[PDB]
């Protein structure tokens, strides 16, 4: 579970 | 489960695509999961299209060029009925109009399973029996950008704060001892230039090093 960053 | 696993020698990985200046991992890392997904079910290797997913998932909840999830790619995947080729949907790295084609599909999912948050052995169990899985990493580090080979270690490593998406592609171990030196096989979208080939070997079994597995996730199609 990872939503603190966005994943760019 | 198996000492090591590479996908890459059995036909499920194409070869390495640059994701160049655009917040856009986390659209290779879904679409090398499904590229790996589909193979696994017709026998073809079909490169999917990285820019239908950067200009039509806004809906649900990506930012293009500013970043997104691959859960929510695979659920665009699944509403949207469908995802193009990357010969006929190109990529060119800028948020772009939404050209979504039915006709050029190629490939389609129902939804998507996770893996245990923060469970290695879960991951190690998905690359060994589904194929190539997406998972998010914290790749915000100078050793990252230079990494050129070896098992790659990050002391300033985060396993729950993560910047960057990528492909698991399968685990090894240096050595002929198959219980130490572990490492996951992952693939990049900087480039075949930039790494090794492209890829990387993260450490594994190393306390969840970069966070490879606390969000790791694949299509079911
Ligand atoms: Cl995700």
């Amino acid at each position: 579970g990872n939503y603190k960053e966005a994943k760019k | 489960l198996p000492k090591s696993v590479d996908w890459r020698k059995k036909g499920y990985v194409t070869p390495v695509k640059n994701q160049k200046q655009c917040g856009s991992a986390w659209a290779f890392s879904a679409t090398g999961a499904l590229e790996g997904q589909m193979f696994r079910k017709t026998g073809k290797l079909v490169s999917l299209s990285e820019q239908n997913l950067v200009d039509c998932s806004r809906p649900q909840g990506n930012q293009g060029c500013n970043g997104g999830f691959m859960a929510r790619a695979f659920q665009y995947v699944k509403e949207n009925g469908g995802l193009d080729s990357e010969e006929s949907y190109p990529y060119v790295a800028v948020d772009e109009i939404c050209k979504y084609r039915p006709e050029n599909s190629v490939a389609q999912d129902t939804g998507f399973t996770v893996v245990a948050p923060g469970k290695e052995k879960a991951l190690m169990k998905a690359v060994a029996t589904v194929g190539p899985i997406s998972v998010a990493m914290d790749a915000g580090h100078s050793s990252f950008q230079f990494y050129k080979s070896g098992i790659y270690f990050e002391p300033d490593c985060s396993s729950k704060n993560l910047d960057h998406g990528v492909l698991v592609v399968g685990y090894g171990f240096e050595g002929a001892n198959s219980q130490n030196s572990k490492y996951w096989l992952v693939k990049n979208s900087w480039g075949p230039e930039w790494g090794s080939n492209g890829y990387v070997k993260i450490a594994k079994d190393k306390n969840n090093h970069c966070g490879i597995a606390t969000a790791a996730s694949y299509p079911n199609v």
